[PDB]
């Protein structure tokens, strides 16, 4: 589960940066 | 130019970013413009992720380069499992290697000064093999990444 949680956090931050940065 | 999607270029980016995090900028000509742009945006992402995932990250012990590699590959597999690649996600790869090297600095059982070079290597292997074609089709680091993230 820790892998899943870290990956999801990275994905969310990356997709937010993609749409704004 | 277009060869910036090949392993050597990506390895240098990954190594430059770890040297930034570890506060050991190397002498010589200095980092490329791409690397300079990446270091600022990746560090911003790294601090955000460190805060958002603090409770989780404090429950993982990165005690060896082999644990770092396995964890990195496990996380990358799940991050990219939906088949989506974009520049924002690529930045998070570098942010995550910075998180791993900071944990290793504190927790590595048998510390070794060349460790960040091994981390840089497995980071570059992932980026090249799993995103390299997308990077090329989107202008590489110089005509894609830097154009998106450089100052206006």
């Amino acid at each position: 589960q820790r892998v899943v949680h870290i990956a999801a956090g990275l994905r969310r931050t990356g997709d937010q940066l993609e749409a704004y940065g | 130019g277009m060869t910036d999607c090949e392993f050597g270029y990506i390895y240098r980016l990954a190594q430059d970013y770890l040297q930034c995090v570890l506060q050991i900028p190397q002498p010589g000509s200095g980092p490329s413009k791409t690397s300079r742009v990446l270091q600022n945006v990746a560090f911003s992402v790294q601090k955000e992720v460190e805060k958002n995932l603090k409770s989780c990250l404090d429950n993982v012990n990165v005690v060896s380069v082999d644990t770092a590699r396995t964890l990195f590959n496990q996380v990358m597999e799940k991050e990219f499992e939906d088949g989506i690649i974009n520049w924002g996600r690529i930045v998070t790869i570098f942010a995550f290697e910075g998180i791993l090297i900071k944990k290793l600095l504190r927790q590595q059982i048998a510390p070794d000064v060349d460790t960040y070079k091994e981390i840089s290597y497995f980071v570059a292997e992932f980026i090249m093999n799993n995103t390299g074609e997308w990077i090329r089709q989107n202008g590489g680091w110089e005509n894609g990444f830097v154009k998106k993230f450089e100052p206006k």
